[PDB]
Formats: structure tokens, C-alpha cells, sequence
């Protein structure tokens, strides 16, 4: 995989030049952003079970056809698999937030997930709605001002939202 | 190794992941990580609930009552493995599943399927599973203490058919063997009986044309027998594998996946017609010389 | 390419759990030394041409037979000298990539793994590249946090070739 | 090259939407998208021969043996087989050499697009496509034409389109009627010394 | 195209009326001699190659300028096309005999064939003579009493003769 | 129009060959069905006026809103009832034509072609004509081969509208 | 394609042998069952629209997660394609019943259909369920004793059930 | 192949329609003459050896140059006589296949398609096979429904060879 540093490293090595000053200043700005990035990772990790359970509640509230006898999330095994899917998508979203590049998300989390969902008959639009609900919960929890030092964090919030959007788009 | 196409083919999460080996005086988290790696590999990335967790074999591995090889053997003898892979599949599918799980590679020739199916029918499933475990390839790859792993990289004594058939079996890191496009159909019956190789189509996400599967009949062959002659003035010919054509409709489009051989001069147009159609190009292979 | 962030994510994925406080400390160590790594990489980027030319001349002084006898593996002609300058530029650029990344991952995925087949197949002595990396060790002019981090990658490339 | 000069479309039956059930006077779809017997593949090849060469040039010397063999193996699509019939030596000598560019454009539009030419202006517009790009360039233009595709696509033998309307004994004249050559090549063969008594 | 049923259906739909008793009795009569119709179609189909070969041979016996060098049937290719024209005309006469209506013969064979033979330089009088020779050959073959159940068949023979005369008049 | 005879020829024409014994067996099945079709059409022609009036009354019974709501498409006034009686007359006449022809060709080239856009631009419900064809299928009184081959056309027009 | 006669003919030609008396007796039994076969074809054809409509209604009743938005039979175009697919599969089942062999069903409908559905993201398990609903509707309509001469028709019903099972197994 | 059932299904599939009463009548004629075709095929199967031997002798009587001139394509030796008997057995077996099937499809797939290249490549005169089929016509012994069905395939192979 790649993080925010090794993505630029791999691009420079494929081009075969040293990093210019603008790339090093952008990486220094990423380093300054890193404390807020680690705060975002810590907050989503600390509220992960609540995010997954509340997003599952909202998803099976507004789409009750999934839990109906015969639905994709019906049966303890299929529901437990759906909850583990929500947990793993949230976990790889935190992984992509931690790295600063999404390469872990396409290389591991979305690498054949659409094949899995098409093969099993999993409705990928329902999974996209679930990832939307985890995005709403995670962006509400990261941007919470209580118990943390103040400062603008719109960049890491937009980056987490982009990770969630490309996670939901790979299955929809 | 595999570097540039590793992200596309799904090799990269296995490229930065080292083989899991249990040390002779191993810690508890080492035993738990061998347990997790065996449940991912041997059970083929299926979700494993707590009711089917096989606590006895885990407990025997945790104190060293059995080795990693014997733990792999025990979880392959188990009813969970048989109901996942044996009881609801063709015997070629079972053979290629045991090759992917226990040996981490696709079956090479027809003779391997011959040997394993004959030994199964002669001596049953457990005897066959023991033959995968008690193979010289298993000892020179994993031995007694290493969990089996997918071997995409070139080793000593492999075949280049196994590289392509590995991605016929491996369909992504986010994917299980039960959750693939051929739901129970063996992917290598027509590849091992005819000794042919289909083009490698990568998994979802990285490859837009991930969903190309060939039909059982009416398929365009890989090599252009004829060359430029049916196309008039041409230099090179390319087989394009096209996925999910749905723009005209049923009368016009009978099959979503289409494989065609087109020249250089028709290549731009062919690409353009795929784009206009909304089709996804799976792979383009040089069909002529 | 291995890096504290990527190896932390790969490890926590191997246990299949969320990023605990350990990986948060991992990225905090990455943050506290990433600025020095970027500054060292910038200094090596500015001084790279003189460093590569001086390292090539240090190899040609320690191993003068490379500039005298004929052969494809030697730098007796302009083609061999261009190949040697290109190789030392590759070594220095991957050291800068390791400084930016924060680990030997660029070295492992680009230079370290496989260099033994390079040296045996093309009859290249690893002692030449060891002497070159010793010249970058002795002449990069970094201090403190930037010096010790850059010397770690130069030693690791030396340690793999030796 | 140059863009084709604009020509106005003349109303023909294929321009409007077909409000019909196929039934009696529908042209049978000769398609390879369904898996076929070798007999059905032979009737499909004979249908392509009957469309391109007419009934008269269905002789053994005009059979493209290697093209048929490649088409059976699905080396080529139906459109590429139709191209190979149009690029055939027999087609070039019998049809193209005995006609000017205008009547050959009319012949190829009728036998590939399945519709008549709109006017003399369309024949004029595609005759310079013949005159610059050769016969292969022209056939390729006609076979890559959206018309050819939206009507026949890649895997269907072309057919005269909307020749006859529902509940009509007679419609437009069939494309089979058109001869290899017009009256100009007729009187030129008469002038060189043929056909007299 | 029409047959003996759909033609009468077409005038009935043109008048917008149901068929009378006399029209249904006439159609029942056509069903009654349908067996002799199928016999006539079978006999011409079975002896089609003999009819084409013998009539072409007799036509080029009486008209030697067609087989003389320079003739319209003067090559292997033009003779093959002329025999194919005989086969085609015979095929469409059998189609009209099968239907009981010459709508398929007038539609897909005869309309525009005169202008085609004029534009080719094909002598339409010679094609009419060959079609007439096919008429006596086919009518002698149909009226063969051997190997068939005996009965009156003058209606279907007159219908075939009318189809052949209409085919000859379309090219003459 | 679609009919065993015409279809047999069309096949032999598209393959460019003479009428084989396949085509003759097609004619034989046409011959054995044609007498039953002609007697069925004779019976329907005799019972035509009562069947049209009963079918129109059954459509008014199941759909009474057509006889009470004002509009061009409804049978509230005398012109709408006349157009409806003409519609079931057209339906029954083309069913008799299909019986005489021995195929669905009169329905295909007379009524089924373009009935959908007729029903939507004149705001006609196809279910009215479906219920009329149910009355024709229930009150035609045929038996044996005449019953099944007449019903095949009535369900063909039912499946075309629905 | 093949029918019930040409399947035995092709097997005999692959053997290069004349057909034995058991094969002639089996084909004579097929001729005896042919009237019931034509009745079954006629009944499924005459109730095809009712079969497709009722099977779709029951399918999207017991699996309502496909007509809800984001589902695969959601939108008019998708739902029209689903109804058309049901009509096409039922039509090819009638074709295979008519021929007495599943060659046309397997080669012109079932060949590549699973591949098409997994390429388009169509859930083939739901299509298989709809094929079973068309199965139960068609075998209920065929086995109806009303309006037909009473007789044993269990072989034709089992053969239609076999074609429907082949259609269901080839979409998932 | 070309049989009434297969051709009816292929026609209805090309026009994208269900099996109307037209195709039902196609199958009705198929059922009407299928029993006669089967028992004709059985009569030819039982009399096949005598029919092939008599047809070979009739060809040798009409064309004695085949049994007296040296050549690969001629039946002067015993090998050529075995080849001619095998050829006439092939022709008669495909005739029985066509009688079973109900159309010229076994002829079109097994004998007609490619017989011209064989006859011109291996120097076999088609008039020999025409005379053999005329003997099979004159000596099959079938009457009524079987005779006209059998001679349709006999004449179809005759017109394909002539
Ligand atoms: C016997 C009547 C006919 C015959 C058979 C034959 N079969 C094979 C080979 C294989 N058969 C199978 C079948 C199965 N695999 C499964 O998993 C199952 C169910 C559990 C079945 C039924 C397989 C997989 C093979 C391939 C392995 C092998 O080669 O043994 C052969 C040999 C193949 C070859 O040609 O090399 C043969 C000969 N052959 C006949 O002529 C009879 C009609
Ligand atoms: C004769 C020596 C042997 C034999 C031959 C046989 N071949 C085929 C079928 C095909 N052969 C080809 C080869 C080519 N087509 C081309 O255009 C070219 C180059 C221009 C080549 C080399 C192809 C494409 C086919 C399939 C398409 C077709 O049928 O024409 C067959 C038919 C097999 C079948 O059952 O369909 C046969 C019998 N068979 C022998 O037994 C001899 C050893
Ligand atoms: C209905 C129960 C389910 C469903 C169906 C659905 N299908 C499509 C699209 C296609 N279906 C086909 C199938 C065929 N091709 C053939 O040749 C044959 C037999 C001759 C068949 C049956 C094809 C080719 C297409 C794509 C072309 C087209 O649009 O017609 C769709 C549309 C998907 C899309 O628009 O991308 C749908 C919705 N969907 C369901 O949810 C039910 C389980
Ligand atoms: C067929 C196998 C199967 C089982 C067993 C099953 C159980 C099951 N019960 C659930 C919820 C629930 N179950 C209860 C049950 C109770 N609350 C109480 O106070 C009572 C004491 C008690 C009843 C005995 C409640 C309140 C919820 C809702 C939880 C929530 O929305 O957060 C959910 C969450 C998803 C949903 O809302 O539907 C599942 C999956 N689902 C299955 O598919
Ligand atoms: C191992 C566990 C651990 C963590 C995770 C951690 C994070 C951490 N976050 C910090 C800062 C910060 N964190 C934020 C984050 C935010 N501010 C906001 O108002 C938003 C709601 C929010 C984005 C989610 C900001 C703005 C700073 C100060 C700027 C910076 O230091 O980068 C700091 C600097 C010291 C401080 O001022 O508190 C630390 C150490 N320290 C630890 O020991
Ligand atoms: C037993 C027979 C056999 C063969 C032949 C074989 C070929 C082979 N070559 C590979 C890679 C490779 N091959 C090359 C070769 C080249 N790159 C270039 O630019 C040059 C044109 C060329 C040298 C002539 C490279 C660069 C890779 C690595 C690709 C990557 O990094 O992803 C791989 C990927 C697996 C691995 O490297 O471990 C295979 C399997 N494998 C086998 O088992
Ligand atoms: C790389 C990390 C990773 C991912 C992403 C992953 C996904 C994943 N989800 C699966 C199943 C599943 N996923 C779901 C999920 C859902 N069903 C619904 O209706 C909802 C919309 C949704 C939850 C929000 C269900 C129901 C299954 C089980 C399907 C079955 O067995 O029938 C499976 C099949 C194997 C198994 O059951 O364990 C995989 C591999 N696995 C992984 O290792
Ligand atoms: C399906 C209805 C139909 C028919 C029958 C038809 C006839 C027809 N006869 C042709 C040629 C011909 N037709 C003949 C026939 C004859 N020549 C003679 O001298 C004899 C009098 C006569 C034999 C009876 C010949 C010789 C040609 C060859 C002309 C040539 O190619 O130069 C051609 C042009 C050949 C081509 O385009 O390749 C057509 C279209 N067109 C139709 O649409
Ligand atoms: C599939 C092949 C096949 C065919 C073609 C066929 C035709 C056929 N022609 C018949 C009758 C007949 N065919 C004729 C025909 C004629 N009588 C004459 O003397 C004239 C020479 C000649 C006009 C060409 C007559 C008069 C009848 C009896 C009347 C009738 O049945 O319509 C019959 C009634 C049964 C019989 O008495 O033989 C059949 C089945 N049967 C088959 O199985
Ligand atoms: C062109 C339209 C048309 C059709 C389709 C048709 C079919 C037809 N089906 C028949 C018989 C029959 N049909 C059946 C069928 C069945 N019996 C049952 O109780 C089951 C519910 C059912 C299976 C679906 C049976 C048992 C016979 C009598 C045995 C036989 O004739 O084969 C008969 C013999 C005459 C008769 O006794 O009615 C005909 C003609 N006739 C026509 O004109």
C-alpha cells in the first residue's frame, strides 16, 4: 500500500526525479495536519461500535426490506456478516485516514468487494447507504468540539468524506 | 515479484504480508495469529462465526499439541470445511479449492486433478486432503510451522499456467471463494482439459472490466487464426474482452460479455464503440504476431 | 514500501482490529521525525549533483581499475561513467525517498531486494556502491536529527551490499 | 481527409418507427449470438452470400473458403465476414469494376445498410469516399456507420429493411433485382462485341 | 405475401365484413384439393434439377446464339447464373403453388425482373421461352399417373400453368 | 400474414431452397387444422352480433365508469357505445380472419401492430378489450379442435394487450 | 438446434449406425405424447403474460428488496428488462418443450446468461426464484383438467419441470 | 438441422415471438407424418443391406468402367467396391435419419454440405450416386405415406448431386 508520503515517493520514482520544494512543503503541511488526523483516527476508533450499530439501525430502519425474512440481512449469519462488513469498511476508512492515502482502501477493502456483493446477491446500494450513514456519524464525531483543543479541521473531514464516498461508490 | 500490477491484481496486500510461522517456543498471540491466518487461508476468507470456530483444534494448536501443519489438516478435515467447499461443489471445484487453500496455488495440469479425484473416489475426502498436506511442495513451501499462503510470485518448479489460473481462483482481497461469479462452477475444467489459458482479469475496484466471465460455448478464441486477411489491410490484431453491454437492449445485445478480434485500424473505433455502448474493457491481448 | 504508517496499518490489519493507541504513537513518532526527514531530503535534493559527482570520483579514486581496464561493467569510457553516475544518482534519490517516507521501504522495493542478482549478473562489485554511500555519509553535511536519520538509510544500503 | 458533403434524407420506410409485429414479411435475423449448429452456421453463411453477392454469385469459385473457415471458428464477427465478402476479389471484379462509383455506392448501401439511397446526392457524397479511400475505406466507413450498427450491429447478417409494410402484398422493390452493372456497362459490353445476334 | 386463405381475408378486411358461406365453402374446397396441391409441389421439387437442366438444354438447342461465343449465357459464370435464374423462377412457381396465391411470386420474383433483365442485357424473350419449357416439363411431371393415388387434378395443373404463364409474361 | 403456408415459404426463401418435406408437413398441419378453423369462423360469424353485444355489455358490467363518466374515450353517450361496439366487432372479425388464415397473421397485421400507442393516445384501457375477449372465450360455444384453435387467438390478443 | 428426433439422429450418426428398434419405439411413444406436448405449449403460450405478471408480482412480494430504490428491478427501464427477461426465459422454455429437447434453450438462452447477469450486476438467485415461480404457474396451468380431454400427461409435465430447472440453474 | 420443429422454433425465435397456432400446426403435420417416417426408416433399416448391394450392382451395371478400369476412384479392386458399398450405406443411413427426423436436415448437415469438393477432389462422379439413389427409389418397397416421404429425401439428394 501507500501512505501520503509513499504515494508521492512512488510517483517521483516512476517519473525518476527528486522531490521538488512544493511537494516537500505540501508534505510538511500534511505533517502539521497530522495531529488532527490522529485525533480523527482516534475518535472514529473510539466510537466505532456506536457508529456501526447506529448506522445499521438507520439502514434497517429506512430500508426494512433487508431484514425481512428472505432479505439479504435476514438470519444471524447474514446479519453478522453485514455488521462485520460495516465494521471492516469503517476500519479501512480509519486505515486510509491514518495513512493519508486511500491505497489500503482500494487494495484491500474494495479489492473484489463488488464481486462479492454481486455474487452473493448483496444489494450494493444498501451497503452504499450504510457507508453514507457511517460517514454522517463519523463526521459528526470527528468534528465534535467538546473535549479537544480548538482549530479548523475541514481538510481531514473532507478527506475522510472522500474515503467514505469512494468506499460507497465501489459497491453501489 | 509483482510491483506495478500488484494493486490491480490484488497481490499487494499479500506482497507486504510476510508468511506466518509459529516459533518452537511461541507466544500466545503467535498462536492466535496462526489461527487467524489459517481461518483466512484454508477457509478462503469466508466469514467465520463463533458457533463454527473449531475450538478444539485451536486449543490443540495453542499449547503445541498439534503443529501448524496438523492444524491446517484438522481444519481441512472438519465438517465446516466440507460444508463450505466439498458438499455443494463439483469435484474439480473441490480439487482447485484444496489447491488454493492448502497449497496456495492453482492446479497446474490435468494430471493433478486426475490424481486427486482418483484418490478421493478410491479413498475419500480425508485421504485426498492428507495428500495435499503430505506433498513435497507443501514441505518445500510451508513445512510444519508456516501457515499456507497465496503464492503469486515465481518460485522454483512452478508453471506459468498456474499464474493465470491463480487469478482465475483469486478474485481479490475483499473476496471469498464462495463469493465469486461462478458461484459453484469449477473455473479450471475447460482450462485443464484443453490445457488452455484465459486472459487474466483483475478483481473489482481496480479493474472496471472485472466481471468478464466466458460463456460455455460461442467464445472467440485467443489467437487470431487467419491474421489480417479477413480485415483487409491490417498490421496487428488484438482480442478485446468487453463487459456489461446494456445500452441498445435485448434484441441488439444478447450477451453482456463479448470478446472480439479487431485490427490496429479498427482499434480506435472499437474502443469508441465500447465507450458509446457503456461497455467495460476487461483485457486486450495481442492476438496476432 | 514499508513505512511506520503502512506497517502499522498492515500489522493492525493482520490482527484485523482497529488502530489502537499503539498505532497512534507510531504515527506520532512519524510526525516528530518526518519534518527532519523532509528537511534532510530537501538538503540532499539541493546538494545531489555535487554529491553524485563526488561519490563517483571517490569510487574512481578508491577503485582506479574501474577507470582503466576495458569492460562493460567498468567506467573506463564515457558510457561506463554515465552508468556509474546514474547508479549513484539512483542510490541517492532512493535515500531521499526513504527520508521522505520515513523507512527503508523505497530502498527495499526499489534497490535492496534484487541487487544481488544485479551485482552477480552484470559483474558489478558492491564495494563500489559501498564506497559511494560512504561518500554521501561523509559529505552530506546534515546535523542532528537529519544526520542520524539519513545515515540510517545510507548504512542500511551499505549493510545490504555488505 | 475531408468531411462528407451534406445530403438531405429522403423519406423512406426505415426512417420512421416500425409499428409492426414481425410475422410473415419480416427479414429473418441471421445471428451468431445464439450458439448454432454447423448446419445453421452454413445457412447463415449462405444468407450473407445471398445478401452481398446475390443468388447468382453463390458459385463455388466465389465462395471465400478461408473466410468461411475463420467465421465458423468465430475468429471474426458477422460484420467482419460481411466486410470480407465486400473485400472479396469476386465482389470487386463482378460488381465494382463493372460499375462507376455512384452505382456501386447505391449497391453497397442497399446490400450493407439494408436501405436504398436517399437521392443522387448520397451516391455523390459517398462516391468521393470511394475515390479517395479505395473500396476498403468505403466499406469500412459503411460498416462502422452508426446506421449499420444500430440496425445490424456486429453479429447479424444485414437484410433489406422495411421492404414491405404490414398487410401489403407489395412494397418496395427487392434489393436482389439490382444487377451487377447498369445500362452503361451493358451498352459498353454491347460495343466491345458481346451480346449480339 | 398472401395465400389462398389470407387473400380472401384481405378483401374481407378491405370490405370490413365477415366471410359469407360461399367464401368458406370455396376455402374448404381449396382444403379438399390441398392434397393434390402438396403432390404437385412435391413432384416439381423432386424433379426441379431435371426440369431446369432439360429446359435449359432444349432452350439452347432452339436458340443457339445464347451458347454461341458472345451470348448472354456465354461463359461458365453466365451459364451458372442462367441456370440459377431457372432454379429461382421454378422455386417461386413452387412457392405460389404452395400458397395457392401468386402474391409471393409477383412480390419477390416478378416485379422489377423485366427492368433487371433489360439493364443486364438478358434477352427476356429467351427467359420466357425457357420458363415455358419449364412449364411443359413441370406439367408433364405433375400429371404423371404412376406412383400416386389417381384422381382429378386439372385445377392445380391449371393453377401451375397460370403461375408459369405469369412468370413468362413478367420477363417477355 | 403469419400462416403456416406463408411461414414455410418465407423459411425456404430465406435459405434460398425448394420446399422440402418439412414444408410439406407444415402444409399438412395447415390442412388438418383448416377445416376446424373454417367451421369455427362460420360459427363465430353466425354468433357474431350476439357475441359483440354481450361482450360490450360485459365490459360495461365490469367497468361501469365507462358508461357514467363524460369523455371522448368513454361510452357514456351513444357515440362511445357505437365506437365500443365497433371495437368488439373489429376484434371478433379479425379473430375469424385468424381462424380462416390459420395463424395470428390477421391479428398481427390488422390489430396487434400499434394497438399500444392507440390505447395510450386515445386513453383506452386495454383491460376493456381483455374482458371483451374473455367474454368471447367464454360464450363462443365451440368444442374440440375448433375450441382450442379459436382460443389460441383470443389469448394471443389477451397477452398482446396485457 | 436439436429436437427430440435429431438428438437421436445425431447420436446414431456419431455412432455411425442405423437406429435400433428401441429408439424407433421411444420416438413412436414421443409421437404419441406429442398432442399433450402441443397442448402444454399452447397453454403456456396462451397464459404467458399472466404467468410473467403473477410470477413477477409474487417474486417482488416475497423479495421486495429489488423494487425498492437502489434495487436491481428498480426504475422502469430495469423493471421492463426484468419482465422481458421473464418473458424470454418462458418463451425459450416453450421452445424446448416444443422441440422435445433443451438444445435451443441451452444454446440460445442459457448460454452466457449467468455471465450476462453477473456482468450487469443482476442477482441471478432472484431470477432463479422468478423462474421457479413461472415453473409453478406453468405446471399448474398445464395440469389443469378443465377444457381438455383427460389423460396422463406426467411425462410432459416432468419434462417442462426439467427445462425450468435447467433455466433456474443457468442464471445463478 | 432442418426439421419442422427446429425450423418453427428458429423462425419464432428470429421474429422474437411465442409459438402461435402456426407453429402448433407445424408440429401437427410433424406428428401426422412422423409415424410413417419412422416405419419407413425401419423398413429401410431392415432392407438396408440388400438395398446397398443392389444399388452398388446397379451402378456397376450402368457404369461398368468403374469395375474394369484402374484407379483410386474406381471400384475395380475389392477396396473400391468396399468404398462404394460404404458410400451407398452412408447415403441410405442419412435417408433413414431424414425419415426419422422429418426433414432434409441430416442430409444438409451430413451429406449435402461438402459433397461437391469431395466429388471433385477424389474424382467421384455424382452420377454414380444419382443412379444408386434411383435404385433405392425403385426398390425400397414402401407404399403410400412412406413412399412419398422417403422419395422426397431420395430426390433431394439427387437434385443436390445434379
Ligand atoms: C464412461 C461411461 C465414459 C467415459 C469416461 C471418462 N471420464 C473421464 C474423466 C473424468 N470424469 C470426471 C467426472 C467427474 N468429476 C467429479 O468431480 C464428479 C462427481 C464427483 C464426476 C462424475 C472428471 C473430473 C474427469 C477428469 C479426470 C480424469 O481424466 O480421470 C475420462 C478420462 C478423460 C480423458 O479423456 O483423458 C474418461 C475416458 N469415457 C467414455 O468413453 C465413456 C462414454
Ligand atoms: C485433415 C488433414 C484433418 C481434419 C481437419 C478438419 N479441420 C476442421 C476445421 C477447421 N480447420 C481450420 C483451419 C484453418 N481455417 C483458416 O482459415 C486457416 C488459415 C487461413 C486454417 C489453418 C478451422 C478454422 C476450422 C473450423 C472452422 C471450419 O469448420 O471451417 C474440421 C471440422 C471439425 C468439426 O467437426 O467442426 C476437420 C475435420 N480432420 C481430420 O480428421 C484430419 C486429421
Ligand atoms: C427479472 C426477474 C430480474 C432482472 C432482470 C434484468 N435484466 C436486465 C438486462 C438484460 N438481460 C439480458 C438477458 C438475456 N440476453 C439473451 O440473449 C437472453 C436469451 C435470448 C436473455 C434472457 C440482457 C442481454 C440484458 C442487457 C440488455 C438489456 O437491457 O436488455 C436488466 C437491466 C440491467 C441494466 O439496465 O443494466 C434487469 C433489471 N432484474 C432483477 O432485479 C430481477 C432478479
Ligand atoms: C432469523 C434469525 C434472526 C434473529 C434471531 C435476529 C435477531 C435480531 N434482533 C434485532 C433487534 C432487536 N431485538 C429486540 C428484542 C427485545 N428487546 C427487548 O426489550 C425484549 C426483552 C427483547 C425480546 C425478547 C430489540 C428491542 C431490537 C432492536 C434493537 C435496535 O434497533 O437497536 C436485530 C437487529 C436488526 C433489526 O432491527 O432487525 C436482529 C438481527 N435476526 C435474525 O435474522
Ligand atoms: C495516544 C492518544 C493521543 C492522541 C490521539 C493525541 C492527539 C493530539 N492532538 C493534538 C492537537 C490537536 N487536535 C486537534 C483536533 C481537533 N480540534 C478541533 O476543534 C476538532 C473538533 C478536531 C478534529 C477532529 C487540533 C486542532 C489540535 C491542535 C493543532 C495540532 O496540534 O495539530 C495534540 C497536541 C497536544 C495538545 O494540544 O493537546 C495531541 C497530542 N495525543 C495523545 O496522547
Ligand atoms: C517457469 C516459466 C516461467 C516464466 C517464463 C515466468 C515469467 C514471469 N515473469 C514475471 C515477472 C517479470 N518479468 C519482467 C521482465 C522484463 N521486464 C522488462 O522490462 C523486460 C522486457 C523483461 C526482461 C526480458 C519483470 C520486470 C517482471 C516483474 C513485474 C512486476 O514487477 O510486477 C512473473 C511474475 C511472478 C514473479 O515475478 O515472481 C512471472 C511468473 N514465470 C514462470 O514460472
Ligand atoms: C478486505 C476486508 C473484507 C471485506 C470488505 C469483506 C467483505 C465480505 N462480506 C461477506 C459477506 C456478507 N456481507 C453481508 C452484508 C450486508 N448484507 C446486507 O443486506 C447489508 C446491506 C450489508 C451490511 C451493511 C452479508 C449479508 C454477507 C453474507 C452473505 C451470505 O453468506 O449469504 C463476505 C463473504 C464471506 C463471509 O461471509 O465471510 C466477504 C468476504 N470481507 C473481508 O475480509
Ligand atoms: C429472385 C428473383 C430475381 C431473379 C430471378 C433475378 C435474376 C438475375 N439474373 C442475373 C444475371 C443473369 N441472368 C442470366 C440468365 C440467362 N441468361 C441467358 O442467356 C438465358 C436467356 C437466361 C437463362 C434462363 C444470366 C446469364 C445472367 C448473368 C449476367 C451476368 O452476370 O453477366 C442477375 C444479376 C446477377 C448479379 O447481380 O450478380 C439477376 C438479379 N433477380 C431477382 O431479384
Ligand atoms: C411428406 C410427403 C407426403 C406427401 C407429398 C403426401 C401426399 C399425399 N397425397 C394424397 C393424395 C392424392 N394425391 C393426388 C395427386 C395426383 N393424383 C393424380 O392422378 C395426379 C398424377 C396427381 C397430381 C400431381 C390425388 C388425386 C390424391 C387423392 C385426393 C386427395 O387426397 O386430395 C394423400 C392422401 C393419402 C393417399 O391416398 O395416398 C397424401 C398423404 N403424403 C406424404 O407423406
Ligand atoms: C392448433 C390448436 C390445437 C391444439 C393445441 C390441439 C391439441 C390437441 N390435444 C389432443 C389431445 C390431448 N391433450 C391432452 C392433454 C392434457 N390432458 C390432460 O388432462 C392434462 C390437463 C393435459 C396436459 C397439458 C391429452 C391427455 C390428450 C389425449 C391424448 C392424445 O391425444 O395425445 C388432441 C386430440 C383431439 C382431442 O381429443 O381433442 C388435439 C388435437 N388441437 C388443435 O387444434
Amino acid at each position: 500500500m501507500f501512505d501520503v508520503f509513499t504515494r508521492v515517493v512512488s510517483q517521483a520514482d516512476a517519473r525518476g526525479e527528486y522531490l521538488s520544494g512544493s511537494q516537500l512543503d505540501a508534505l510538511s503541511a500534511t505533517v502539521a495536519e497530522g495531529n488532527k488526523r490522529i485525533d480523527s483516527v482516534n475518535r472514529i476508533t473510539g466510537n466505532a461500535s456506536a457508529i456501526v450499530s447506529n448506522a445499521a439501525r438507520a439502514l434497517f430502519a429506512e430500508q426494512p426490506q433487508l431484514i425481512q425474512p428472505g432479505g439479504n440481512a435476514y438470519t444471524s449469519r447474514r446479519m453478522a456478516a453485514c455488521l462485520r462488513d460495516m465494521e471492516i469498511i469503517l476500519r479501512y476508512v480509519t486505515y486510509a485516514t491514518f495513512t493519508g492515502d486511500a491505497s489500503v482502501l482500494e487494495d484491500r477493502c474494495l479489492n473484489g468487494l463488488r464481486e462479492t456483493y454481486v455474487a452473493l446477491g448483496v444489494p450494493g446500494a444498501s451497503v452504499a447507504a450504510g457507508v453514507q450513514k457511517m460517514k454522517e456519524a463519523a463526521l459528526d464525531i470527528v468534528n465534535d468540539p467538546n473535549g479537544i483543543t480548538r482549530g479548523d479541521c475541514s481538510a481531514i473531514v473532507a478527506e475522510i468524506a472522500g474515503y467514505f464516498d469512494r468506499a460507497a461508490a465501489a459497491v453501489a | 515479484a509483482i510491483t506495478t500490477a500488484a494493486s490491480r491484481l490484488g497481490v499487494a496486500p499479500y506482497n507486504e504480508s510476510r508468511p506466518v510461522e509459529l516459533r518452537p517456543d511461541f507466544s500466545l498471540d503467535d498462536a492466535k495469529m496462526v489461527i487467524r491466518a489459517v481461518y483466512r487461508q484454508v477457509l478462503g476468507n469466508d466469514y467465520i462465526m463463533d458457533s463454527e470456530r473449531l475450538k478444539g483444534a485451536e486449543s490443540l494448536l495453542t499449547n503445541g499439541s498439534i503443529s501448524v501443519r496438523e492444524f491446517v489438516r484438522t481444519v481441512a478435515k472438519s465438517e465446516l470445511y466440507k460444508k463450505k467447499f466439498l458438499y455443494n461443489n463439483f469435484q474439480t471445484r473441490v480439487i482447485e479449492l484444496n489447491y488454493k487453500h492448502l497449497l496456495g496455488r492453482a492446479p497446474f495440469s490435468e494430471d493433478e486433478v486426475i490424481f486427486h479425484l482418483d484418490l478421493y473416489e478410491n479413498q475419500g475426502f480425508d485421504a485426498d486432503i492428507d495428500s495435499y498436506i503430505d506433498s513435497v511442495e507443501y514441505q518445500e513451501n510451508f513445512g510444519e510451522n508456516i501457515v499456507p499462503y497465496y503464492r503469486f510470485n515465481n518460485q522454483v518448479g512452478d508453471r506459468t499456467v498456474g499464474f493465470t489460473r491463480m487469478f482465475r481462483l483469486y478474485r481479490g482481497y475483499a473476496n471469498s471463494d464462495r463469493s465469486q461469479l461462478e458461484r459453484s462452477s469449477s473455473r479450471l475444467a475447460t482450462e485443464l482439459g484443453q490445457n488452455t489459458v484465459s486472459a487474466i482479469v483483475g478483481p473489482s475496484g481496480s479493474n472496471a472490466g472485472w466481471a468478464y466471465r466466458p460463456s460455455r460455448a460461442g467464445n472467440t478464441p485467443a489467437k487470431a487464426l487467419g491474421g489480417t486477411v479477413p480485415f483487409g489491410q491490417a498490421s496487428k490484431l488484438f482480442r478485446v474482452e468487453i463487459t456489461a453491454i446494456s445500452a441498445p437492449g435485448y434484441p441488439k445485445v444478447r450477451r453482456s460479455n463479448k470478446a472480439v478480434i479487431v485490427p490496429f485500424e479498427q482499434l480506435n473505433q472499437t474502443l469508441q464503440q465500447i465507450n458509446r455502448l457503456g461497455g467495460k474493457v476487461a483485457s486486450i491481448t495481442p492476438a496476432s504476431l | 514500501m514499508k513505512t511506520p504508517l503502512t506497517e502499522a496499518v498492515s500489522t493492525a490489519d493482520s490482527q484485523g482490529r482497529f488502530l489502537s493507541s499503539t498505532e497512534l504513537q507510531i504515527a506520532f513518532g512519524r510526525l516528530r521525525q518526518a519534518n527532519a526527514g523532509l528537511q534532510a531530503a530537501k538538503a540532499l535534493t539541493d546538494n545531489a549533483q555535487s554529491l553524485v559527482n563526488g561519490a563517483a570520483q571517490a569510487v574512481y579514486n578508491k577503485f582506479p581499475y574501474t577507470t582503466q581496464t576495458q569492460g562493460n561493467n567498468f567506467a573506463a569510457d564515457q558510457r561506463g561513467k554515465d552508468k556509474c553516475a546514474r547508479d549513484i544518482g539512483y542510490y541517492l534519490r532512493i535515500v531521499t525517498y526513504c527520508l521522505v517516507a520515513g523507512g527503508t521501504g523505497p530502498l527495499d522495493e526499489y534497490l535492496i531486494a534484487g541487487i544481488d542478482e544485479i551485482n552477480r549478473t552484470f559483474d558489478l562489485s558492491p564495494s563500489w556502491y559501498v564506497e559511494a554511500l560512504k561518500y554521501i555519509k561523509a559529505n552530506h553535511g546534515l546535523s542532528g536529527d537529519a544526520r542520524d536519520e539519513a545515515n540510517s538509510y545510507l548504512d542500511y544500503a551499505i549493510n545490504a551490499l555488505s | 481527409t475531408l468531411p462528407l458533403i451534406a445530403y438531405a434524407p429522403v423519406s423512406q420506410n426505415q426512417r420512421v418507427t416500425n409499428y409492426e409485429v414481425s410475422g410473415d414479411e419480416h427479414a429473418r435475423i441471421f445471428t451468431t449470438e445464439g450458439t448454432l449448429s454447423p448446419s445453421a452456421m452454413d445457412n447463415l453463411i449462405a444468407a450473407a452470400y445471398r445478401q452481398v453477392f446475390n443468388e447468382q454469385q453463390m458459385i463455388q469459385s466465389n465462395r471465400q473458403i478461408a473466410l468461411e473457415s475463420q467465421f465458423k471458428n468465430q475468429q471474426i464477427t458477422v460484420r467482419d465476414f460481411i466486410r470480407g465478402l465486400a473485400l472479396s476479389d469476386s465482389f470487386r471484379r463482378r460488381n465494382f469494376e463493372v460499375n462507376n462509383n455512384y452505382r456501386f455506392v447505391q449497391m453497397c448501401i442497399q446490400r450493407l445498410l439494408g436501405r436504398d439511397v436517399y437521392s443522387e446526392e448520397e451516391k455523390i457524397a459517398w462516391s468521393i469516399v470511394i475515390a479517395t479511400k479505395g473500396l476498403p475505406g468505403f466499406i469500412n466507413e459503411l460498416l462502422n456507420s452508426q446506421e449499420y450498427l444500430e440496425n445490424f450491429g456486429y453479429d447479424t447478417v444485414p437484410y433489406q429493411r422495411r421492404r414491405i409494410l404490414p398487410q401489403r402484398i407489395s412494397g418496395e422493390l427487392p434489393f436482389a433485382r439490382m444487377p451487377r452493372y447498369g445500362a452503361d456497362h451493358r451498352e459498353k459490353l454491347e460495343a466491345i462485341g458481346y451480346f449480339r445476334n
